[PDB]
């Protein structure tokens, strides 16, 4: 008398997940004027040196 | 290593050259000879699992 059972099971799971974000916010914006414009005395100092 | 004091960084030179910190929301004096000091702040973050 021969008898035989087998019985197998696998299971395979893979999960992959990625977010990027780049978020860029002005709150505060300048303008220049154009003439007289008072140099720091460090830099006044500096080119007078030259 | 960082070693001993060499510049004297505190030398105003007679200037009352204030900054304010918009980090700290306090005036702090310059010196009068450093070229710039300024207190915008870079954050970096690496994180790892494995
Ligand atoms: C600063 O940014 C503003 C916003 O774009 C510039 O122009 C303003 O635009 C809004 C929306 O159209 C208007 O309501 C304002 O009248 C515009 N002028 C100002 C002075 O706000 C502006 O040109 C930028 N530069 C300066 C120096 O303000």
């Amino acid at each position: 008398n021969s008898a035989f059972k087998q019985a197998i099971q696998a299971s395979h799971k893979k999960d992959s997940s990625f977010i990027r974000i780049h978020k860029v916010m002005k709150v505060l914006n300048f303008t220049t004027k154009a003439k007289d414009l008072h140099l720091s005395d460090v830099f006044l100092k500096a080119l007078n040196h030259l | 290593q960082f070693r001993n004091r060499v510049i004297n960084t505190k030398s105003f030179g007679g200037q009352c050259r204030k900054v304010f910190s918009g980090d700290g929301k306090d005036f702090y004096r310059l010196s009068g000879n450093v070229l710039s000091y300024t207190f915008q702040v870079k954050i970096n973050n690496d994180f790892n699992y494995e």
